[PDB]
């Protein structure tokens, strides 16, 4: 199977607060594994999966120092951005970064990622070529030029192709057994809805990872049905359901399908 | 610009009357990240409500999971009550056992 | 291991 690492970083400024709060959260295969929070008593990168306790004090020292650098970086940047957007003192602002790499089943780099958002909106992002930048806003051109003139892309490229892959490989070796998936377990419930009609609700439960698809069909055609957003059980696994309104006494015509990477093939069921 | 919280309120395990369980309030898709979340029992604040650390999605919006131990009975109504700058008044959504 | 950003915005 394919793999990935991300680091999701946030800085937030607020009216009263002297200094922005900075949080960095790292992910391997979308499970959180390291975290830094400037609001902590003693701000440091802490392990967030039992398999990271392996890394020795050098690791945590250097990653923590790396964090303190970002904290500065995000802070100066937030200040610059205020100026670029002619925003005055007296508001809240957020600067966000996602960085990382995707590997294929072969463990070779498939894609690097480097993007940033301001006020929850795309500000500037490194293109898939890892050479050029995309930057929508007129304010953002100021940055794009700065970074073009400074060769920023090449140094991020080095990181994404190098350290990111190198250390994900290492985390993946250290972490086997995030390797496994949990298949969904499906059932259907019956609920009255109106006169003449009822509600069939296909539940999927106990699955990891989150990505899953639920469908309903009536003699072979899919439907257009209510679906909830996939939600955490709170125990590492996920839940989803999808529902359709059905005529009374015609419920054995309707079939639910569940699709998930953990399955040997999709599951098929109906109400019983 | 502000994005309004989407809220789901649901149990971790199939609910059964008299059986300890976890009640979850999953609040997603909001901005800015400042948010106040409360879980209610029969209109009253549940005290030891745990809160996951904040995180965000590929689309930059923030999400967060509030959860608490509970034991559903037949007569108790449970609710999640979210306050956020996108909304002028708090939003309460009620636990439906079938959802 | 986390990125260490270069030029500021």
């Amino acid at each position: 199977g394919p793999h990935s690492m991300r680091y999701f970083e946030t800085a937030v400024s607020r009216p009263g607060l002297e200094e922005p709060r900075y949080i960095s959260v790292g992910y391997v295969d979308n499970k959180e594994f390291v975290r830094f929070d400037s609001d902590a008593e003693n701000p440091r990168y802490e392990p967030r999966a039992p398999w990271m306790e392996q890394e020795g004090p050098e690791y945590w020292e250097r990653e923590t120092q790396k964090a303190k650098g970002q904290e500065q970086w995000f802070r100066v940047s937030l200040r610059n951005l205020l100026g670029y957007y002619n925003q005055s003192a007296g508001g809240s602002h957020t600067l966000q970064q996602m960085s990382g790499c995707d590997l294929g089943s072969d463990w070779r780099l498939l894609r690097g990622y480097l993007q940033f958002a301001y006020e929850g909106r795309d500000y500037i992002a490194l293109n898939e070529d890892l050479k050029t930048w995309t930057a929508a806003d007129m304010a953002a051109q100021i940055t794009r030029r700065k970074w073009e003139q400074s060769g920023a892309a090449e140094h991020y490229k080095a990181y994404l192709e190098g350290e990111c892959v190198e250390w994900l490989h290492r985390y993946l070796k250290n972490g086997n057994a995030l390797l496994r998936t949990d298949s969904p377990k499906a059932h259907v419930t019956h609920h009255p809805r109106s006169k003449g009609e009822v509600t069939l609700r296909c539940w999927a439960l106990g699955f990891y990872p989150a990505d899953i698809t639920l469908t309903w069909q009536l003699n072979g055609e899919e439907l257009t049905m209510e679906l909830v957003e996939t939600r955490p059980a709170g125990d590492g696994t996920f839940q989803k359901w999808a529902s359709v309104v059905v005529p009374l006494g015609k419920e054995q015509n309707y079939t639910c399908r569940v699709y998930h990477e953990g399955l040997p093939e999709p599951l098929t069921l109906r109400w019983e | 610009i502000q994005k309004t919280p989407q809220i789901q309120v649901y149990s971790r395990h199939p609910p059964e009357n008299g059986k300890p369980n976890i009640l979850n309030c999953y609040v997603t898709q909001f901005h800015p990240p400042h948010i106040e979340i409360q879980m209610l029992k029969n209109g009253k604040k549940i005290p030891k409500v745990e809160m996951s650390d904040m995180s965000f999605s590929k689309d930059w919006s923030f999400y967060i999971l509030a959860h608490t131990e509970f034991t559903p009975t037949e007569t108790d109504t449970y609710a999640c009550r979210v306050k956020h700058d996108s909304m002028a008044e708090p939003k309460t959504v009620y636990w439906d056992r079938d959802m | 291991k986390a990125p260490a950003n270069f030029a500021t915005m």
